């Protein structure tokens, strides 16, 4: 799959409170552009959030599954027809559950050594969260001792930077509140105002 | 003569002869209802004319031809701007950006569109873009 994310380059990281607030915000972004769309899993009963959009599946989207804790939170996550798990930790419970039912798993990674414990997992591409702390500096220092490691920040991308952490070596970006805050409208207008700005630098 | 009546439309637009350019884009699509560089011309005839609402319609016949064109996403978007649709303007706008994010002018004039419709942050974000662009 890999590719898919140096295709659109863009992740929507969609956090909501109710299950048809979650069903709207994702076909707005849809509709502004952004094909990869995170369903975090604090939205509650994600697990049918993610089978009930799956007719966007022939439009051309890629759904999956975020910020998932447990690994029986993981099987709700796969049975659902998610297409990738995305966790804010690393947790090798996990990365070896999807390994071995064939699914993409994105651990989440702050430390040099956090990155190596999800290196020796198999993985060479990893969340970095929360963004905002580490900062591009540490994607563009990671990219000496550990030539192969590709990243998606989360948290701290907003388009007044977002050609900086690419400048500097990422992968894609996922988005949160600035790109899913607003009305069901708003919404598509900032997709296609971020999928935009990001195909400038 | 499907082209001669386009080249016969131009020609009269080079004169001010606008409402006689009309009728020979108009003449060039009875010939061809598909020629749809004489639907996009006719649309910019309209808006000059200020037959602005007949002219978003031609617009709208060039677009479903060819649908790919940032020139005729970003001219509905003047004529919807003027005629007063701003919010079926400002989706526009986006269609023209969709397809071509270096459009300095569509940005610009997506953050014109959006400052008047409300949202000043959505607008904020669109002006920067255009400012982004060129020198």
């Amino acid at each position: 799959m890999e590719e898919l994310f140096k295709k659109h380059k863009i992740v929507a990281v969609l956090r909501a409170n109710s299950v048809e607030e979650a069903k709207e915000k994702a076909l707005a972004v849809f509709r502004g552009g952004v094909h990869l769309i995170e369903i975090t899993f604090t939205v509650p009963d994600a697990d049918t959030v993610i089978k009930e959009l799956s007719f966007l599946k022939e439009k051309g989207a890629i759904i999956g599954a975020g910020t998932v804790t447990s690994l029986e939170q993981c099987q709700k996550a796969v049975e659902s027809g998610a297409e990738f798990i995305v966790s804010p930790h690393l947790d090798p419970e996990i990365s070896k559950f999807c390994k071995i039912n064939g699914v993409f798993y994105m651990p989440g990674v702050m430390t040099p050594t956090e990155l190596v414990k999800a290196m020796k997992l198999g993985h060479t591409i990893l969340k970095l969260f929360p963004g905002e702390v580490v900062g591009p500096q540490f994607v563009k220092a990671m990219k000496g001792p550990f030539p192969n490691v590709k990243f998606v920040p989360t948290g701290g991308v907003n388009d007044q930077n977002v050609c900086e952490w690419f400048k500097a070596g990422v992968l894609a970006v996922g988005v949160g509140s600035a790109l899913v805050k607003g009305t069901p409208e708003q919404v598509e207008m900032l997709a296609v105002l971020f999928v935009a700005k990001i195909a400038g630098c | 003569s499907a082209l001669a009546y386009v080249m016969l439309g131009l020609l009269l637009s080079l004169l001010n002869r606008l409402s006689l350019a009309a009728e020979a884009y108009k003449k060039a699509i009875e010939l061809d209802p598909n020629d749809a560089l004489a639907w996009l011309l006719l649309g910019s005839v309209l808006e000059k004319l200020k037959r602005l609402d007949e002219a978003a319609e031609a617009y709208k016949k060039a677009i479903e031809l060819k649908p790919n064109d940032a020139s005729a996403w970003k001219e509905l978007g003047k004529v919807l701007e003027k005629l007063g649709r701003l919010d079926e303007a400002a989706k526009a706008y986006a269609e023209a950006i969709k397809l071509d994010p270096s459009d300095a002018e569509a940005a610009k004039e997506l953050g014109k569109v959006l400052e008047k419709l409300g949202q000043l942050e959505l607008a904020e974000r669109a002006y920067q873009l255009a400012i982004e662009l060129d020198p």
